RNA sequence: AGCAAUAGGAGCUU
């Protein structure tokens, strides 16, 4: 029920800027040059450097207007640790296998390369995007 | 007195900023709100009033 | 010589309601309600308390214009509960958190004697 | 009092007693008699001389 | 006089068309009149004496023509330089950069209150950007909440990618901010802006409820936050203090080398320009530079904490060479262009020796406006600001007749509706209105 | 009394008029329950580069909880960091912020507030001195049009720029109004033959 | 003029107070022990007594007219 | 679940710590106390002769501005909803002052303890002047030269603060919470440290500093609130605080009944 | 080569302290004034009325017009008059003066806060605000409630302003002792 | 080059010299040299640079028609009663002025 | 159902 599933290994993380946020970098354990930039509340979900994050990105968590979630109720954010919503405002079918994809959590930014097999069904208007560890 | 004149119907007084005033909206003082007037022809969708 | 007179805040006239309420008709099952001659500290104790029930999905007030002493409330709850039981149920709450709360004040002033 | 023209005028001013401080301005006044007609903006300048 | 009837509203002097507007009534208490906030720009008003004139039409017709020609939203756009004249301004603007900033979050109680705070909320309310482990909303989305839907705006400053590090730029896709600091140069009155996009595209009652909308949104999130500033704001740290004293004190060697020069006779003449002009426009280079580097030194070292640089990054009040007054440097003070004169003989002040041609004889203050002016710099800035009043209260004078023989040399003049331009007499002035 | 539109100033050119009055209730308080008597905006601060007024406060401050007065004497050697020392020795942040709570929900600033006592005018200029309002009233012997003055029940001068404004807006039928219907605006009659305004007219 | 009743800022009452601080600075207290006895302890209240002028005494001595 | 723990206890001011209720409920209960808890003040002023220095309005002023004893005044009627006309027993407090100097040399001085009661709704306990001991003199009125007089007939009602200050019972309502910054409900202002530049707040020894291994937690709330009521005599510091307690469920029941009745 | 002596009427002057500037002594280019005079002035005579115009007579204050001012070279403060050997980052830099070598003063100001004048005078620390806003306060000042008078009680004038409740402010200059604004607020 | 002083005919005849590009900041010059439509190019100018020497910017139709209404008749009409008043329209706007 | 004019001076906001 999930777009794209990864384990990413944290490569650099400049607090700098901002005091309750953070910018990450990452690339995929498994497939390099999957690169992976995301804003993180540091307050929420802090993140040290070569920590390994589980990442998902999400069309919906079930398996229009917001309210506050029950106890007894289910969705697939409960297996995870950190998620946040956003809007995809670009998608670059650039070079020849450079596809970047880019979301907006609320103002805080994300930037997902890699190949065009792994982010084709990355194409939507709205993704969730959940983390573990 | 030809290119300007002295006029009726008007007032004056210090100015204060309102945040919660729209854009168009001007707020009136009920004494200069009771000086002032417009002259309304009555009509069969206003006499009531 | 345009300054209202300062027993106006709490004197209610006869021809003026303490308390009106209207429907919110964009969303379902949501009511506006508007307390005239009232001011913040009735409305962010009511506000503070309603927001903490499980069954209240949105509640929000305002003062439109500090020169005006009213405020005005938007609540809304979940299907099955009626915004105006819940309400009553945290006047009825806080009322009783006063009341326990007035009981132990005096115990313990009492006790320092 | 037949020459009020080309004579001099606020020679004479009415005490300004509206707050202490204002009286002993007004008791330490001066002016140029310049006059407005003319823009020469030189002699309003505050020049090192005052100090 | 009742609820929303058109009053021609006015300040003296009415330099243009909009500095007279048609305006609907509320009635209120406390006789002053009240002013929604961001059409104090037009009018060129403050809230510290002013006071304005009030008409009211006492016709059907003028009443029409009031509503339909002079009225508030009609006048934000202004043909003089087509942009708009109306912007944000003031606290909501620092607010609003505050508020859009990347790590501004809020719970869901206080935004319940700002949504229920915003007129045109249609009643939805946007998810938070963070779900787990506590539902966070940006202030992004608290101000995309006040901007119409239909809205796209982009902007690129210095070459910023999609990604924004520095959160410099502008997108807003359908209405909503994708990134970027929300400051002057998106809801300010410059040309393109947010303002401007909205008046094109929706119309002017549309643009007119937006500033209502942003102006709420903010104020309520500033009151719940709050802004001050205080005397620590101006303070610079112990190195800052050293690298400014080190700059000024290279710029006073570097005047002195070209006094030294000047005096034996080495210097380097420009063309249409004295020996003496070239030595004294090269010591006011120096001087000028000397203080905007130390400006810079202090800008650097404010903190973002700091809220004089809050206030300067907004936009909304002061700029880099106000900081650089208050913390690091006064700098040079001019009297006619030039810097202070020799008022006294061969001197400008009995303190000082004759044909002394240092910075702190003809004008130059070190200190900051914090540190405290000396009596020599206290007397100079003295001068510069006398100067300055009396410019303002003897040009203006000039600058009015020349707006009344400008009005009435084109009072006459008319676009015909065969799209000729005429006067009075019929003479053609243009073919075509504008050549356009 | 002093009321909305009064006009007050400090002694460093700050002036402004109240905008609004609040109780004791609504006003921030800092956590000894002190509240502020005056709110004024930090926007006035930056480009009008009154320091003196921020180092008054401060020393004014120290002087108030030590019992004494401060000595602002010009060209003295005093400096804000000696007045920050006293104040931090007296228990207070040395800067003169505070932390104050929101009035209305009781919850902690996000900001610190400068606060403390500064010495504040009543200026001579009351907006109940000023507001007028004129519907009809006296004329003038000479030209029929309203007497000038707020004390004789005067009315306002709609001047030339005005009428620059309202030919700018293109209302023609506002202008007319205003210079006919609100002013003298008058009958006669002329001869059609002549054209001068010398026919004797008996209109009963 | 004369002591007010209330402090401005917050309203304790310190117009029973102006006769025991003129008492407490003759025996050479300085103003701050003397605030500090009369538990003046708010700044705000503090200034209320400390910067109060008794004008009264200078508009009495002019003799009553009636 | 709410608990008071009383730190200090005298007959002006009480120093109270309150647990396990929500910030809304202290903020109201401090507001409730500094404006809406009635007490009698004078109202009305009536000058007989008045030949001091200082004029009518100033001394009215003054007069109003004096704390009368309350602590009976809860069993009192607002003087708007008693069917008399110009004020009856029951529904106001009569005081009458009366001052003279008599010779050539000295001042008389004035004072609040001069105010006498004459009627009233007895055998309540209400419109004495305050005084703080036996031997109290009271506030300064007005002072006297030869042959200067002073003849005053006060009213006093009943009133609160939100119609003007003088109905005020409380002077400064000081009011506290997570002296630690534990929250993270301030952001400190800061020049090279936070911790160094600002001072502890007077109850940082009554919670645990947080631990430098600690993280944020997003939790925890307000729960413990230090505030230090302060009176101006017309009641009693216990008498202010349950006071305010009451009259905020009387501003509840009402609420309540107005919705319950508009069925 | 002209030496002009004016006894005009209606020239503007101003006192100053007098630097001892005879090349021939140990007493050169220190004050004239010194801890006997101050204690005369306290005392309110000299030992076998002394007041101000003893010490003009004595030669150690004298009065100077804008003419004789061209001529002299004041050292603003009686610290100027010695050359110190600091690094304090609060306190203000006073003014290098290196180019020239030795300095003869022959006058020093008594007071530089003494060039404002009354209105001028109220304000506090008016070195650390811009100019033109000290101008705004020198207007404004004279517009401020108070008590103009102690006997507004038995005059009649067209209009009168008193303040209720007047107060002393905490932070004030040493020229309000001067101008009453303490006993008259 | 940049020059003091205006002599516009025989500066342009001068070998070496752009004949066709010379201008000059006078436009009385320009007029009498050049013809009425240089004159108004010049006018534009002047008051473009005028105006936007601080950073002002003026949209173009407001000073194309102050430079079309000073150069209408052919010759340079000032903004002075010198100018307005020798005009053909009524008596009564010129009295006005 | 009816409240002078002309001057000078000092100020307010640009
Ligand atoms: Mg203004
Ligand atoms: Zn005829
Ligand atoms: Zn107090
Ligand atoms: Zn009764």
């Amino acid at each position: 029920s999930a777009l794209f599933d990864d384990i990413f290994t944290v490569q650099t993380v400049d607090n700098g800027r901002y005091n309750k946020v953070s910018r990450i970098i990452g690339i995929s354990t498994t497939n390099s040059a999957i690169k992976l930039t995301l804003d993180i509340n540091n307050e929420m979900f802090p993140v040290s450097q070569d920590d390994s994050l589980t990442v998902t990105l999400a069309n919906s968590l079930s398996l229009k207007s917001w309210r506050p979630p029950k106890p007894t109720d289910k969705s697939l954010a409960d297996d995870y640790d950190y998620v946040m919503f956003g809007t995809v405002y670009k998608f670059e079918e650039g070079d020849e296998d450079k596809i970047k994809v880019y979301v907006s959590f609320g103002g805080l930014l994300m930037c997902l390369e890699g190949g065009y097999k792994s982010l084709a069904s990355l194409k939507q208007d709205n993704l969730y995007i959940l983390i573990r560890r | 007195n030809l290119m300007g004149k002295r006029v009726d119907f008007s007032a004056r007084t210090v100015i204060s900023g309102d945040p919660n005033l729209e854009l168009d909206q001007v707020g009136v003082p009920i004494s200069i709100a009771k000086t002032l007037s417009y002259p309304e022809t009555v009509t069969q969708y206003n006499i009531h009033r | 010589m345009n300054a209202p007179d300062r027993f106006e805040l709490f004197i209610l006239p006869d021809d003026v309601p303490k308390l009106k309420i209207t429907p919110d008709s964009r969303v379902p099952n949501c009511i506006i309600i508007k307390f005239e001659r009232e001011d913040h500290t009735l409305a962010n104790l009511l506000r503070e308390e309603l927001a903490l029930y499980p069954d209240v999905t949105f509640v929000a007030y305002k003062v439109e214009h500090p020169l005006f002493a009213n405020f005005v409330m938007r609540l809304q709850t979940e299907e099955g509960t009626r915004p105006k039981q819940a309400l009553e149920r945290a006047c009825a709450s806080i009322i009783n958190k006063l009341k326990t709360l007035d009981h132990k004040f005096n115990e313990e002033w009492n006790i320092k004697n | 009092q037949k020459k009020a023209m080309s004579s001099r005028a606020g020679v004479s001013q009415v005490l300004n007693r509206y707050t202490y401080s204002s009286t002993l301005s007004h008791l330490r006044r001066t002016n140029t008699p310049i006059g407005r007609d003319g823009k020469l903006a030189k002699p309003r300048q505050l020049h090192n001389t005052h100090w | 006089l009742m609820d929303d009837d058109p009053v021609l509203f006015n300040r003296q002097p009415s330099l243009h068309k909009m500095s007279m507007m048609a305006h609907r009534v509320k009635v209120m208490p406390y006789s002053t009149f009240r002013l929604n906030l961001s059409v104090t720009s037009p009018y060129n008003a403050d809230f510290d004496g002013d006071e304005m004139n009030l008409h009211v039409p006492q016709s059907e017709e003028t009443r029409a023509e009031l509503s339909q020609l002079c009225a508030v939203p009609l006048q934000i756009v202004s043909p003089q330089s087509n942009k708009p004249v109306m912007g944000i301004v003031q606290d909501t603007l620092c607010g609003v950069r505050k508020m859009t900033l990347r790590d501004t979050f809020i719970e869901y109680e206080q935004v319940m209150n700002m949504l229920f705070w915003v007129p045109s909320w249609d009643g939805v309310v946007p998810q938070p950007a963070i779900l787990k482990p506590k539902p966070l909303w940006t202030g992004k989305q608290l101000l995309s909440i006040a901007i119409p839907s239909g809205i796209h705006l982009q902007r690129t400053d210095g070459g910023n990618s999609l990604l924004s590090p520095k959160d410099n730029g502008m997108l807003i896709v359908d209405g909503k901010v994708m990134f970027g600091v929300v400051d002057k140069k998106t809801v300010g009155s410059g040309g393109g802006g947010l303002i401007h996009t909205v008046m094109r595209e929706k119309g002017p009652k549309i643009c007119a409820e937006l500033f209502g909308n942003i102006q709420k949104v903010v104020n309520y999130w500033l009151l719940h936050n709050g802004f001050s500033i205080g005397i620590g704001d101006a303070i610079a740290d112990a190195s800052t203090m050293k690298e400014i004293t080190h700059a000024i004190s290279s710029a006073k060697e570097q005047v002195q080398e070209i006094i030294y020069k000047a005096q034996h006779n080495e210097l380097e003449l420009k063309p249409g320009m004295t020996l003496r002009e070239s030595f004294e426009g090269e010591v006011s280079r120096t001087l000028n530079d000397a203080r905007d580097s130390a400006g810079r030194s202090a800008e650097m070292n404010l903190k973002d904490l700091n809220n004089v640089k809050q206030m300067v990054s907004a936009g909304s009040k002061g700029s880099f060479i106000n900081i650089a007054q208050m913390s690091a440097c006064v700098g040079q003070q001019m009297v006619e262009g030039k810097r202070i004169a020799f008022g006294f003989a061969d001197r400008s002040l009995p303190h000082f020796t004759k044909d002394d041609f240092s910075p702190e004889s003809k004008g130059f203050v070190e200190n900051s406006y914090l540190r405290g002016l000396t009596p020599q710099e206290f007397f100079f800035h003295a001068m510069a600001g006398r100067e300055g009043l009396i410019d303002t209260a003897v040009k203006t004078a000039e600058t009015g007749y020349i707006q009344r023989r400008l009005v009435k040399a084109l009072e006459d003049i008319m676009v015909h509706y065969d799209g000729t331009t005429r006067n009075s007499l019929g003479d053609i002035i243009q073919f075509l209105y504008g050549e356009d | 009394v002093p009321q909305i539109g009064d006009k007050f100033a400090s002694r460093h050119g700050q002036k402004g008029t109240i905008g609004v009055t609040y109780r004791h209730e609504d006003m921030p308080f800092s956590a000894e329950g002190i509240v502020p008597d005056l709110i004024i905006n930090p926007h006035a601060i930056p480009s009008r580069m009154t320091v003196a007024h921020l180092i008054e406060c401060l020393l004014s401050k120290v002087g108030s909880i030590r019992g004494y007065e401060g000595d602002a004497t010009p060209f003295t050697d005093l400096t804000v960091d000696a007045v920050s020392n006293l104040l931090r020795d007296n228990g207070y942040q040395s800067r003169g912020f505070e932390v104050m709570y929101n009035g209305h929900t009781g919850k902690k600033l996000m900001a610190q507030v400068f606060f403390g006592p500064t010495y504040y005018q009543r200026l001579r200029h009351m907006v109940d001195d000023k507001i007028h309002a004129r519907a009809r009233g006296p004329v003038q012997v000479l030209t029929r049009q309203p007497v000038e003055g707020r004390s004789r029940d005067g009315g306002l001068r709609f001047g030339e720029m005005e009428r620059d404004c309202m030919i700018a807006h293109g209302a023609a039928g506002f202008l007319k109004e205003r210079l006919m219907e609100a002013s003298d605006a008058f009958r006669v009659h002329v001869c059609g033959i002549c054209g001068l305004m010398s026919v004797i007219a008996n209109l009963k | 003029m004369i002591i007010p009743v209330r402090c401005f800022s917050c309203g304790k009452v310190v117009g029973d107070k102006w006769d025991a601080y003129l008492r407490l600075l003759e025996e050479g207290k300085q103003e701050g022990d003397a605030l500090d006895e009369l538990k003046l302890k708010r700044y705000c209240c503090r200034r209320m007594v400390l910067t109060h002028v008794d004008l009264i005494e200078k508009f009495l001595r002019y003799n009553p007219l009636e | 679940e709410p608990k008071v723990n009383i730190i200090n206890a005298q007959d002006d001011e009480v120093e109270l710590m309150l647990s396990d209720v929500n910030l809304s409920l202290a903020n109201s209960l401090r507001r409730t106390m500094l404006a809406e808890v009635p007490t009698l003040a004078i109202d009305l002023v009536e000058i007989k002769m008045n030949t001091s220095v200082l004029a009518d309005e100033f001394i009215s002023h003054r007069l109003g501005l004096i704390p009368l004893v309350s602590e009976d005044v809860e069993e009192m009627k607002y003087s708007r909803d008693c069917t008399c006309e110009d004020y009856c027993d029951e529904c106001s407090v009569v005081l009458e002052l009366s001052a003279r100097h008599e010779g050539e040399e000295g001042t008389t001085d004035v004072y609040s303890s001069s105010l006498i009661k004459v009627s009233g709704p007895g055998n309540l306990n209400v419109g004495e002047p305050v005084r703080r001991d036996d031997y109290d003199q009271g506030i300064l009125l007005c002072k006297l030269r030869n042959h200067q007089e002073l003849n005053i007939r006060c009213i006093a009602k009943k009133g609160i603060a939100k119609e003007h200050a003088k109905w005020s019972p409380c002077s400064a309502i000081a009011f506290e919470y997570d002296p630690h910054n534990k929250l993270k409900h301030t952001d400190f202002w800061f020049e090279v440290d936070a911790k160094k530049e600002w001072p502890d707040s007077k109850y940082a020894t009554w919670e645990e500093p947080p631990k430098p291994g600690e993280v944020f937690d997003y939790k925890a709330k307000p729960n413990r609130f230090y505030m230090t009521v302060e009176t101006t005599g017309s009641l009693k510091a216990n008498q202010v605080f349950s006071r305010g307690i009451k009259t905020l469920q009387e501003k509840l029941a009402n609420v309540l009944f107005e919705l319950e009745n508009s069925r | 080569r002209e030496f002009k002596i004016f006894t005009d009427v209606g020239r503007v002057y101003r006192p100053l302290f007098i630097v001892e500037d005879d090349e021939s002594k140990d007493n050169k280019g220190e004050l004239r004034i010194t801890k006997e005079h101050i204690r005369k002035i306290q005392q309110g005579y000299d030992d076998d009325v002394y007041g101000w115009s003893s010490l003009v007579t004595s030669g150690v204050i004298e009065y100077v017009d804008g003419e004789e001012e061209e001529t002299i070279m004041i050292a603003m403060t009686p610290e100027d008059l010695q050359t110190r050997s600091l690094n304090d980052t609060a306190k203000r830099i006073k003014p290098e003066m290196s180019t020239s070598s030795h300095h003869t003063f022959t006058h020093c100001e008594i007071h530089p806060s003494m060039i404002l004048g009354v209105a001028a005078s109220i304000i506090p620390f008016p070195d650390h605000n811009q100019s033109p806003r000290n101008t705004y306060q020198s207007a404004m000042g004279k517009q401020a409630m108070g008590v103009f008078l102690t006997n507004y009680n038995v005059r009649m004038d067209t209009m009168a302003n008193i303040l209720y409740y007047p107060q002393k402010p905490l932070a004030k200059t040493q020229a309000m002792e001067y101008l009453k604004f303490r006993e008259l607020p | 080059l940049e020059t003091d002083g205006i002599n516009l005919a025989e500066v342009m005849a001068v070998p070496g010299v752009d004949s066709s590009r010379t201008y000059s900041n006078s436009f009385v010059e320009i007029l009498s040299v050049l013809g009425i439509e240089a004159t108004r190019s010049s006018l534009y100018k002047e008051i473009l640079n005028v105006i936007a020497f601080d950073g002002s910017y003026v949209n173009y139709r407001h000073m194309a028609l102050l430079v079309d209404v000073m150069t209408s008749r052919g010759y340079l009409m000032a903004i002075t009663r010198h100018g307005i008043n020798r005009a053909d329209t009524g008596a009564l706007m010129r009295c006005s002025f």
